[PDB]
């Protein structure tokens, strides 16, 4: 439930709603490719993940 | 915080979801109108 | 137009299954190869002057069936399907394939109620 939150925070703090989305998928995108090898763990997805850094990065 | 000592309608809920839409975002009000539709069901 | 866009394939029972295209053509060669017989060996000029009016016919109905003369139909009388009658209508390429499609991954089912079931959360069976 905290992955909503970090999702409306996100949204709410950034200049333009469809810019933000296309970051996140591009962050992904390289959560992806840098997590490559198979130890990993089901619960962190890569855009989880982006949505997770990127609202610790806007504090 | 508001008490609201009266009783509760449609209309009433709508003013307090619209409210809630105001100062706390989509998430909590999300999860404002959850606690809504379980105390309904319950009583 | 190119042969995949009017196929003709086999059904199992050993009847094909031919689209609509390859009638109007044909009635297209065959008149055109009649009045290229009739010119040839100097036929009366009321037989050619009808071979031109029936190939001119013949175009028109391939183009747009039923826009200027009598509507050529198929075998329960029903209309033939011509160039423009596949891409003019609601059951065109436009409206039918072009900006609605049917798509992978997907399916249906009946919807029950969800109670003690949150929001943004589907029960997927």
């Amino acid at each position: 439930n905290h992955i909503i939150y970090r999702s409306e925070e996100l949204l709410g703090a950034a200049s333009n709603r469809y810019n933000i989305t296309v970051r996140v998928a591009k962050r992904a995108k390289e959560n992806r490719s840098e997590d490559f090898d198979s130890i990993d763990d089901p619960n962190m997805k890569p855009a989880i993940r982006a949505i997770i850094e990127m609202s610790d990065e806007l504090t | 915080m508001t008490f609201y000592n009266y009783t509760i309608d449609k209309g009433r809920l709508k003013k307090l979801i619209a409210l809630a839409y105001r100062r706390y975002g989509s998430a909590r009000c999300s999860q404002l109108a959850d606690e809504l539709k379980e105390l309904g069901f319950r009583f | 137009i190119p042969p995949d866009l009017r196929p003709m394939v086999q059904l199992d029972g050993g009847r094909f299954a031919t689209s609509d295209l390859n009638d109007l053509y044909r009635r297209v060669i065959n008149r055109n190869n009649r009045l290229a017989r009739l010119q040839e060996i100097l036929a009366p000029e009321i037989i050619v002057r009808n071979e031109k009016r029936m190939l001119q016919e013949a175009v028109d109905a391939l183009i747009d069936n039923g826009r200027r003369g009598r509507t050529v139909v198929g075998a329960n009388n029903r209309a033939l399907k011509s160039l423009s009658d596949i891409i003019e209508g609601k059951q065109g390429r436009f409206r039918q394939n072009l900006l609605g499609k049917r798509v992978d991954y997907s399916g249906r089912s009946v919807i029950v109620v969800g109670p003690n079931l949150k929001i943004y959360q589907c029960g997927l069976p």
